[PDB]
């Protein structure tokens, strides 16, 4: 069988998971109580009385957001032992989430994951949702990833992260946590997807015509992307591509594994009409520099490989025509050592609409994941911020009072520099 | 779960605390008798932060009231909400401090601090997970300054891994009621700068200015001042007892706001503030709250932020609002006023959003700031201290209790070093 | 001015059987290359270096200066099994194996035995430790929470510390042994608290009626610990946190002094407050960092070299 285990660590991860699991329940016809009045085994397991329990683990060092989950409208969906909470949070500190407060609920989450993995035959991989720049999402994720790599090893790990934006920011100590966690995510992850909130704000404003968005809209978009990724495992169609095929067609060298995601069409109900919304029109919109979910224009870079995923009413002839038209253009550059740079997948299941949402009922959609050399701009900005703050050694006393030496900062900065010089040298 | 123990010292602290407890009880729907008459579950969801349960659905605050005279005690006990406090938590003596720092720190406060520590230790061992301590006092008096300083030292020695935040009323330049205020203020800062995690600076002059100008009040009394202070105290820790889109705790605010250990002196603020008869003409939106918060004439400390640069700013929001608007406002505030922010720290602002507004409002916000303009307060206190200390005036009231001139010189040097620390980043 | 020296040690027989490899490559006389990364110091010794050369290039000028009424400070940083004790104690009686402290006392008393008869000398010795941010006296265990105060000339000092008179090198060695008997040591012989030694040499000329006072500080620092790779729980973790914070504060003070900063944060730790008079101004301070060339100890050597480089 084909099954996935999802981990939602931190506030951002828990909220994204709320969106994701509402979406999956609506997709598979499962009521919030686990009763539906075989396409769900990837994300649900039967209990013998008709109830379905998600293969999810929710983690946080603070008892607040998980408590909202525990008394909300999905309180009878989750196993009470899957939602794990602590006493005091990491307080925007990597070290607190890594060791001092991390080494208290780590064994519990490990035991829960081991229990979940034993109840599934064909494990396919892990789906980890967290946030760079926080305490728990950066520190507890490093420890969790280290142990899982030690324990399971051969299974794939896919990470969905929130990266700091170039201008908009929430915390003051975000660069430190981001640098340390991006040093941790190189060795243990197998494929990393980064999305920043500023790009999604821009997408919401321009396309959906909402002037005052909140976190819920962002989480709905991210859930749509993840569902498009897992549709091939869940449902059936022509040219279905699973996790290992994505990895073997998207990662040229072992360290170059940081793709950029995009979705199309993000249209409103009013503008849903008055538009053809064909295969070619959807495909062309996935290469525009304003529809990217990271603040980086791919025109300042070269593509290496891209995997295109179609769900709905799509025919392969149209995909071939769209690929040919994209290949004709000049503003889109491909590296000279990848003459064939596309992986095509089609699924017959159209996207599902959620009540009380902004997206319109479309008949087809795409989700392009591409790894370019243009992903090194955001890293450069974050490194500049980090070095500016670290020259004066501000806020470093908070990190060393929790058992962290002062050489970790230099080591992580060196690792980031090495990674950037790789993405530059492989580009040429 | 993240409980806070509250201590009130002196007349000013006790009165501010009484107003604070009335406000908090109103927010949580608690009757004066200790009963619950609310209308929502979120009121009772996190009541353990500030209240202790009792038999038959009764709630007693986790407050400890300490003084050297019984007059404030029996003024508080007979008020509207005097029946809510535990009678065993009133600790008082009979001979007052007499506006003497030395007396309350060495002679009379030493014979009363064992009882206060006993009640604190009993109260703190009944907590499932302690988060920190709160102290309300005044630096310019005798019992507040000396006794609160001694209590802070003892508590920090006992619990060294906990938050200690204080709301200290600081002597004002143009408004004064004591002749020996500079001595007490200096000797109190000399200890606050070492045994505290984050101290909020308040002065009566700024509160009077707010009341006279913004609120258009005719005859303000201490009730209004204590009410403003209680509003900011409630706003600081709103994320410890209600849900929200972004959560910030006390340790989070300390981590983001304190770059170096000494620099932990803040100037609070609140929004909205309008006058009756002028609320119908004003629209309440996030831009209005942001505009009022960063105004120089809204801070509760008698310092002008334009005479200095912000090191960090913390903004805590209450209500239903968009995150895009908050981020945009907090970015354009820095972009438009780049000359008032430190250059080597990007993103000087931290944002927290809670989803339950104060009763009777749609939106609200509290402002915590860390600016180099706080150095002028210490400069005025030091000027007055040196003027009075050259002649050794009023100094035999202190050396008669067991003090020394070397203590005065050490406190002066510590204040000067703090001023030199802040002046570097200007 | 601040001088930073780095001394290495030869690989011992107990680790020559494990096939451990030398990692250090020496360029000239002021650099060491580890993992293809240069590390520049004022002078870098090698394994063939002798004790006398270390004394002549590290502590002779300070000893001569203190005798002229000035002040000086000598630090000593290293991980366990890195040569710290050999470089700053060595064989207590071997003329070719003695370290820095016995040589200093030898020179200081050879000066007295050769300076006329109109000069009177008195030597004061203090010895205390800093454990969990608390000053403790190693010559009298009764005192455990001493405090730091100031005199009229804002020169900080420790109030209540035991200060005893000595008249021969044997007495100084005896008091050093007595002090080391009560230092907090982990279960091979790892130190968990900083140790400070004060030798006060005051001379008064009877004829000219001129008085000179000099204080010499010898600090034995504890090493930083990476907690995530050790598994610290309980008191060990608290000690590790305190040590890391104190070492970072000392680095901040030294960097501020070297970069010519207007403000030097002497008040961010107990230790830097004590040494306010003997660190800045016209005082000579040297830092001796000891490392090992084994491949098994690459990370600790890197940490020590980085701490030494922080001084600059
Ligand atoms: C019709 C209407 O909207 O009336 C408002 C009002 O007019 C204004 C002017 C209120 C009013 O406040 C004052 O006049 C005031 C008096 C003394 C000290 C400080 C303020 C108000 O009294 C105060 C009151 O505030 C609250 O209800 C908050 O929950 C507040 N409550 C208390 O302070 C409180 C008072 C008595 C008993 C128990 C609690 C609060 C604020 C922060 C944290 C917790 C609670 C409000 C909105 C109003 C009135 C009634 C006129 C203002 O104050 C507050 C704290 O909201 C003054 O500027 C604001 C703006 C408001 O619009
Ligand atoms: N998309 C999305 N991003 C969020 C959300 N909440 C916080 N973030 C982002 O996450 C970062 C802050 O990290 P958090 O996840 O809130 O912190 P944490 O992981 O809970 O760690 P601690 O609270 O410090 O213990 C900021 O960049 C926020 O913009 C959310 O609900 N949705
Ligand atoms: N806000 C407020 N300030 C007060 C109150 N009473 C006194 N103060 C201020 O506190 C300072 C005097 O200290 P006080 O507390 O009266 O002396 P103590 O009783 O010995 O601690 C002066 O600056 C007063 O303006 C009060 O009820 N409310
Ligand atoms: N530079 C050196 N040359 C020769 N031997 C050395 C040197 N440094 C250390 N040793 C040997 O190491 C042994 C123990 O070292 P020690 O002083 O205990 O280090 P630490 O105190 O850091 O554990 C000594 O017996 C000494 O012979
Ligand atoms: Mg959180």
């Amino acid at each position: 069988m084909r099954e996935c285990i999802s981990i939602h660590v931190g506030q951002a991860g828990v909220q994204i998971g709320n969106a994701c699991w509402e979406l999956y329940c609506l997709e598979h016809g499962i009521q919030p109580d686990g009763q539906m009045p075989d396409s769900f085994n990837t994300f649900f397991s039967e209990t013998g009385a008709g109830k379905h329990v998600p293969r999810a683990v929710f983690v946080d060092l603070e008892p607040t957001v998980i408590d909202e989950v525990r008394t909300g409208t999905y309180r009878q969906l989750f196993h009470p032992e899957q939602l794990i909470t602590g006493k005091e949070d990491a307080a925007n500190n990597y070290a607190r989430g890594h060791y001092t407060i991390g080494k208290e609920i780590i064994d519990l989450v490990l035991d829960r994951i081991r229990k979940l993995a034993d109840q599934c035959t064909g494990l396919q991989g892990f789906l980890v949702f967290h946030s760079f720049g926080g305490g728990t999402g950066s520190g507890f994720t490093s420890l969790l990833m280290e142990r899982l790599s030690v324990d399971y090893g051969k299974k794939s790990k896919l990470e969905f992260s929130i990266y700091p934006a170039p201008q908009v920011s929430t915390a003051v100590v975000e660069p430190y946590n981001s640098i340390l966690t991006t040093h941790t995510t190189l060795e243990h992850s197998d494929c990393a997807f980064m999305v920043d909130n500023e790009a999604i704000y821009d997408i919401c404003r321009r396309n959906l015509d909402i002037e005052r968005p909140t976190y819920t809209n962002l989480n709905r978009l991210i859930s749509q992307i993840v569902s498009s990724i897992t549709a091939s495992l869940r449902f059936d169609g022509a040219l279905n591509v699973d996790l290992t095929e994505f990895q073997t067609n998207l990662v040229p060298y072992p360290r170059i594994h940081f793709p950029l995601a995009t979705y199309a069409p993000v249209i409103s109900a009013e503008k849903a009409y008055h538009e053809q919304l064909s295969v070619a029109e959807i495909t062309n919109a996935c290469f525009e520099p304003a529809n990217q979910m990271v603040k980086c224009d791919p025109r300042h870079g070269k593509y290496m490989a891209c995997c295109l995923l179609y769900r709905g009413d799509v025919v392969p002839k149209d995909v071939n025509a769209a690929i040919a038209t994209i290949k004709t253009k000049r503003s889109i550059q491909f590296v000279d050592w990848c003459p064939t740079g596309f992986k095509v997948g089609i699924n017959y299941q159209p996207p599902t609409v959620v009540p009380g949402g902004d997206l319109a009922k479309v008949q087809r959609a795409v989700c392009m994941l591409s790894n370019t050399t243009a992903i090194a701009e955001a890293w450069a900005r974050l490194d500049h911020k980090f070095d500016l703050m670290y020259a004066k050694r501000a806020f470093v006393h908070w990190y060393v009072g929790e058992g962290m030496e002062e050489g970790e900062f230099s080591e992580a900065r060196e690792d980031m520099a090495a990674l950037e010089k790789d993405y530059e040298e492989v580009g040429v | 779960m993240r409980e806070i123990v509250h201590i009130q010292a002196g007349q000013c602290g006790n009165q501010i605390g009484a107003k604070f407890w009335e406000v908090i009880s109103d927010e949580h729907g608690i009757d004066p008798t200790g009963s619950y008459h609310g209308d929502s579950d979120l009121q009772l969801e996190r009541i353990n932060v500030y209240y202790n349960e009792a038999a038959g659905n009764k709630y007693v605050p986790r407050a400890i009231l300490v003084d050297l005279e019984p007059g404030t005690m029996d003024s508080v006990r007979s008020g509207p909400f005097g029946q809510i406090f535990r009678p065993d938590n009133f600790v008082f003596g009979q001979s007052g401090a007499g506006n003497n720092w030395a007396k309350g720190h060495y002679t009379e406060g030493a014979e009363l601090v064992d009882s206060v520590l006993d009640v604190v230790r009993k109260e703190s061992e009944s907590c499932d997970c302690l988060q920190g301590f709160q102290l309300t006092h005044s630096l310019g008096g005798g019992t507040g300054s000396g006794m609160g300083t001694l209590l802070i030292s003892k508590i920090r020695e006992e619990y060294p891994d906990r938050i200690m935040n204080t709301f200290s009323v600081v002597p004002s330049p143009k408004v004064s009621d004591t002749v020996v205020e500079p001595y007490n203020a200096t000797l109190s800062v000399h200890q606050l700068v070492e045994n505290t995690d984050e101290t909020y600076c308040i002065d009566n002059e700024a509160l009077y200015d707010i009341c006279f100008r913004t609120l258009k009040l005719t005859t303000p009394t201490y009730g209004d001042l204590n009410h403003l202070v209680s509003a900011t105290m409630s706003g600081v820790t709103t994320c410890l007892r209600f849900p929200g889109q972004l959560n910030a705790d006390l340790r989070k605010l300390a981590v983001n706001m304190v770059p170096f250990p000494r620099l932990h002196f803040f100037m609070p603020g609140f929004a909205p503030l309008t006058s009756r008869g002028s609320q119908q003409y004003r629209a309440l939106t996030v831009p209005e709250l942001t505009q009022q918060m960063f105004d120089a004439k809204n801070m509760m400390a008698a310092c002008d932020p334009r005479h200095g640069r912000y090191l960090t700013v913390a903004a805590v929001f209450r209500g239903r609002m968009s995150m895009k608007e908050v981020d945009e406002q907090m970015l354009n505030v820095q972009n438009k006023n780049s000359s008032y922010f430190v250059e080597w720290i990007p993103n000087n602002v931290k944002t927290a959003v809670c989803d339950i507004p104060p009763r009777g409002l749609k939106m609200s916000a509290t402002f915590i700031g860390n600016s180099t303009a706080i150095q002028e307060l210490f400069k005025r206190i030091s000027e007055q201290f040196t003027a009075m200390f050259r002649r050794k005036a009023f100094l035999h009231w202190y050396t008669g209790e067991g003090m020394d001139e070397m203590e005065f010189t050490e406190a002066e040097s510590n204040m000067n070093d703090l001023v030199s620390e802040y002046q570097q980043y200007q | 001015n601040i001088k930073v020296m780095c001394r290495f040690r030869p690989l011992n027989e107990s680790e020559v059987n494990r096939g451990d490899k030398y990692i250090a490559k020496f360029q000239g006389e002021d650099t060491v290359v580890i993992a293809s990364k240069p590390y520049a110091f004022d002078r870098v010794f090698q394994s063939s270096t002798s004790q006398e050369q270390v004394y002549n290039d590290c502590a002779k000028k300070i000893v001569k200066d203190v005798l002229e009424g000035y002040n000086g400070t000598i630090f000593a940083y290293g991980q366990t099994s890195s040569g710290k004790t050999h470089t700053m104690e060595g064989k207590l009686h071997d003329p070719e194996g003695m370290g820095i402290i016995p040589r200093i006392v030898q020179d200081i008393f050879n000066y007295i035995y050769s300076m006329d008869e109109n000069l009177e000398f008195h030597i004061k010795v203090s010895y205390f430790e800093i454990y969990l941010d608390k000053i403790r006296d190693l010559l009298d265990v009764s005192k455990t929470n001493l405090s730091v105060h100031e005199d009229k000339n804002r020169v900080p000092y420790v109030k209540g510390c035991t200060e005893r008179f000595v008249c021969s090198p044997d007495e100084v060695m005896d008091t050093i042994d007595e002090g080391k008997s009560n230092r907090h040591v982990a279960v091979e012989h790892s130190s968990r608290s900083h140790s400070i030694f004060l030798i006060n040499v005051k001379q008064e000329n009877t004829q000219t009626e001129q008085k000179l006072s000099g204080k010499l500080y010898l600090v034995d620092l504890a090493g930083s610990e990476k907690v995530s790779k050790t598994g610290a729980e309980g008191a060990v973790l608290d000690e590790a946190k305190n040590i890391n914070k104190s070492l970072s504060a000392l680095g901040n003070v030294i960097s501020a002094l070297a970069e010519g900063s207007t403000y030097v944060p002497y008040r961010d730790s107990k230790m830097t407050r004590i040494l306010q008079d003997s660190l800045g101004g016209n005082c000579r301070t040297t830092i001796v960092i000891c490392c090992s060339p084994s491949s098994y100890n690459e990370s600790e050597t890197k940490s020590t070299l980085l701490f030494g480089q922080r001084a600059k």
